[PDB]
C-alpha cells in the first residue's frame, strides 16, 4: 500500500502504519 | 524531502523507513 502517491494526511497515515512503535518524523518542507 | 519523493512522485517502503525513528 506504500507504492503510490501519498500526500498530506495520506502520507502521515502511511508513516504511522509502517513505523509503528518506532514513531517517525514528518518534515514537509525539506 | 519526503513530499518530493512520496507525494509528487511514487513512494516506496525504502523511502518511508528512512523517516522512522
Amino acid at each position: 500500500f506504500v507504492n503510490q502517491h501519498l500526500c498530506g494526511s495520506h502520507l502521515v497515515e502511511a508513516l504511522y502504519l509502517v513505523c509503528g512503535e518506532r514513531g517517525f518524523f514528518y518534515t514537509p518542507k525539506a | 524531502g519526503i513530499v518530493e519523493q512520496c507525494c509528487t512522485s511514487i513512494c516506496s517502503l525504502y523511502q518511508l523507513e528512512n523517516y522512522c525513528n
